[PDB]
RNA sequence: UGAUGGAGGUAGAGCACUGUUUGGACUAGGGGCCCAUCUCGGGUUACCGAAUUCAGAUAAACUCCGAAUGCCAUUCAUUUAUAUCCGGGAGUCAGACUGCGAGUGAUAAGAUCCGUAGUCGAAAGGGAAACAGCCCAGACCACCAGCUAAGGUCCCAAAAUA
RNA sequence: GCGGUCGCCUCCUAAAAGGUAACGGAGGCGCCCAAAGGUUCCCUCAGAAUGGUUGGAAAUCAUUCGAAGAGUGUAAAGGCAGAAGGGAGCUUGACUGCGAGACCUACAAGUCGAGCAGGGACGAAAGUCGGGCUUAGUGAUCCGGUGGUUCCGCAUGGAAGGGCCAUCGCUCAACGGAUAAAAGCUACCCUGGGGAUAACAGGCUUAUCUCCCCCAAGAGUCCACAUCGACGGGGAGGUUUGGCACCUCGAUGUCGGCUCGUCGCAUCCUGGGGCUGUAGUCGGUCCCAAGGGUUGGGCUGUUCGCCCAUUAAAGCGGCACGCG
RNA sequence: GUGGUGGCGAUAGCGAGAAGGAUACACCUGUUCCCAUGCCGAACACAGAAGUUAAGCUUCUUAGCGCCGAUUGUAGUGAAGGGUUUCCCUUUGUGAGAGUAGGACGUCGCCACG
């Protein structure tokens, strides 16, 4: 099923595919939430961003 | 101990990172001495250690040394600005790393064996430690 | 000794090639078989 | 003294397995022929390797370790 | 970002080539000593020892091998929205530090030179006492509202003498 | 500043695409070949063992072993034994006009190129051939020279003189080349700028310097460790010689001495103590101790240093080598 | 069954050993001619069919050599961190080389003849 999405750590010092991670997610400011499908791109993303996300079911 | 004959007088320093592919176990002696610090080795301090076991040996036993300095290292005299090339070879040198057996020793009883290799241990810069064969 | 060489056509009179020779090895003045456009045609090109 | 170099030139391979490419097009530069050529593939006097036809880049072990270059068209 | 397929010989590992190299068996060959001397054939210091072989090592300019990553591409998929061409206008060609990979260096320098990523520069704010360059984080404004980050909770100085 | 370098090729550095710097490491080029090219056909090397005459360690002959350990014109890398290596025939494609399209690229340039047309080489034919095994063997424009041209020709015809095509003349090598043509002194110097750039002092580092320590072979009648202490190793300090050029060039004053001192302790004397190869006096060495004291002259601008003569002692350093 | 001719990374090969020639392939007998040997009819080429398959060539055995090759585990390493920061460690993910277990003395086809 779709999965919720928080940053919850900045993209300040991060690089450029972390950050383009989060641009493509659709993510801005922190404590951002934004929901998705369970995709294995989007997981490879998450995987990608583990510590700068947390994710709910 | 010096090489005889080199391809290119100059080399890298290297790296040191990491324990050794080999002379990692005691193989033609007894005992044997251990490092458990990677560090440069150079002649002198191979002779010196050498003379000394030597020497308490009695010229007993044998001894052999694994290591040897393929490596040269260079130097710049005191008063030269830095560039203007690379400096001239001072003397050669042998990178050690962790876990590699130097000096092994045979035909020796074991006192005898760990005290020289207590010398030897006290003449080189790594710190090190004792390994026997089954 | 070894020389940069227009060759030509000894009919046209006509240069149409360069080439490479040593005088050393190659004394005798050169000759080749070289088209002609001139001419359209296969031709003796002797060196000058 | 040792200080001086020759200009890098950019060999190595220049076109892609599973992409389309025009004919002519450049395939893989090379100093000897580190990659044979193959199907619809020439190569020149600087052992360049260039596909003669439009197709996609294929690479291949040429048996156990040779490598061929081929482009199947469409 | 995933999947797929490729190029590539790096870290690692290894000795299969090229070099360096240890010990041992054997030894061409090279040393003397003596007998024999036309200086001709030996016999030994467990004399020095090519070469072969056993075992052990070693390498930026060695590789039988060989990754992780990164790169190219897919009328492939998902999510986002910036790429290209034309033309106007610029400024910039003194860069610094931190972390990782290398060189020079004395594997010293807040040293020098590259790569790679970040920050500063051009970025305030919070911590590091103070402290461009470190850690957290990006100031549109107001609020005598709240939840957190790194960092912290005996007093200075908010929070546990948990 | 000298040295070295400036253009081009190859490797490493270069971090498994490409690219990537240094006054980083190693080497080469400024050509050669008329066959060292093309094609057709054929062949496969190096070394070792064995034997054999001069003939040896080793020429040449023969067999076997022999996967490349050879050769590939020339450097290194890559590659090649289906050959690019080697040999023999026939030739001259080391052709002309071109050239889709790609690579690299700031530009100028450079690289590869199927394929078309003409006219050919080789081969029975397929088919290969627009130089060599791949990558260096090179340089603009201007200016002149040579040959050809169906181009132009100052009113006309010509001519002079220009253009187009082919090509020659540049270690213009400081090789994207200032001019056809060019060395030096300045302490008599002046301007404009700079801590972007030298340096004292400062800072970072601490190779070096000083001091301290480890191992302990040995010397010490014997006895390693009273005292010394080889070869070797490890640290502290920030007084030496250095390295870096961060601050200072819209000022930075340069050494020594004088006046005044202040601080540290790695203590020169005095004070305390242990060990002694300390009989006693003198001492040697080490630990503690920085309270006070730690001279006057000749020589030299001198610091230092030597000397004279005393002293209980005639300390070592820092404070912008203290203080203009 | 033999011969020819192709593809698959030699898992195909190299060595050793056994047997066979029915056709076949081969050796083999020669130089008469086309043609050839920096010398030679050895090789090339041509013609033939007395003899033997001894060899080569086929089929079988052999794991000696070479080739392939796991699993596990490790090193290394991307990302995220930590430390006492020329290095070392932790979480996650990937993951060799070596050393093996083991495989492997061939597989797939086409054609001619028997
Ligand atoms: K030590
Ligand atoms: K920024
Ligand atoms: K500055
Ligand atoms: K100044
Ligand atoms: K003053
Ligand atoms: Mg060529
Ligand atoms: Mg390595
Ligand atoms: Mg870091
Ligand atoms: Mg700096
Ligand atoms: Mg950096
Ligand atoms: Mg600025
Ligand atoms: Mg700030
Ligand atoms: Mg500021
Ligand atoms: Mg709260
Ligand atoms: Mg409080
Ligand atoms: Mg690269
Ligand atoms: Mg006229
Ligand atoms: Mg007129
Ligand atoms: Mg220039
Ligand atoms: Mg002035
Ligand atoms: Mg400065
Ligand atoms: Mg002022
Ligand atoms: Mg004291
Ligand atoms: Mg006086
Ligand atoms: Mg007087
Ligand atoms: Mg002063
Ligand atoms: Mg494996």
């Amino acid at each position: 099923a779709e999965l919720k999405i928080t940053l919850k750590r900045s993209v300040i010092g991060r690089p450029q595919n972390q950050r383009a991670t989060v641009k493509a997610l659709g993510l801005g400011k922190v404590n951002s939430t934004v929901t998705k499908p369970a995709n294995e791109a989007i997981k490879g993303m998450v995987n990608t961003i583990s510590h700068l996300v947390d994710v709910e079911e | 101990l010096v090489p005889k004959r080199v391809k290119h007088r100059r080399e890298f320093r290297g790296k040191m990172r990491g324990e050794a592919k080999g002379g990692k176990e005691v193989a033609f002696g007894e005992w044997g001495l251990q490092a458990t610090e990677s560090h440069w080795i150079t002649n002198r301090q191979i002779e010196a250690a050498r003379i000394a076991m030597t020497r308490y040996m009695k010229r007993g036993g044998k001894v052999w040394i694994k290591i040897f300095p393929h490596k040269s290292y260079t130097s710049k005299a005191i008063g030269v600005r830095m560039g203007k090339g690379k400096g001239a070879p001072e003397g050669w040198v042998s990178p050690v790393k962790r876990g590699k057996i130097m000096f092994e020793i045979a035909g020796v009883p074991e006192e005898v064996a760990r005290e020289a290799l207590r010398l030897a241990s006290h003449k080189l810069p790594v710190k090190t430690k004792i390994v026997k064969r089954e | 000794m070894r020389v940069n060489i227009t060759l030509e056509c000894t009919s046209c009179k006509e240069r149409n090639y360069l080439t490479n020779k040593n005088k050393r090895n190659n004394p005798d003045r050169l000759e080749k078989q070289k088209y002609c456009p001139r001419e359209r045609k296969v031709t003796l090109h002797r060196e000058t | 003294s040792n200080g001086r170099d020759s200009e890098s030139k950019r060999l190595g391979a220049k076109s892609a397995d599973g992409q389309t490419v025009t004919g002519g097009s450049i395939l893989y530069r090379q100093r000897g022929t580190k990659i044979y050529p193959g199907v619809n593939v020439g190569i020149g006097g600087d052992d360049t390797l260039f596909a003669k036809v439009d197709g996609v880049v294929r690479f291949e072990r040429k048996g156990r370790d040779k490598k061929q270059v081929s482009v199947y068209p469409v």
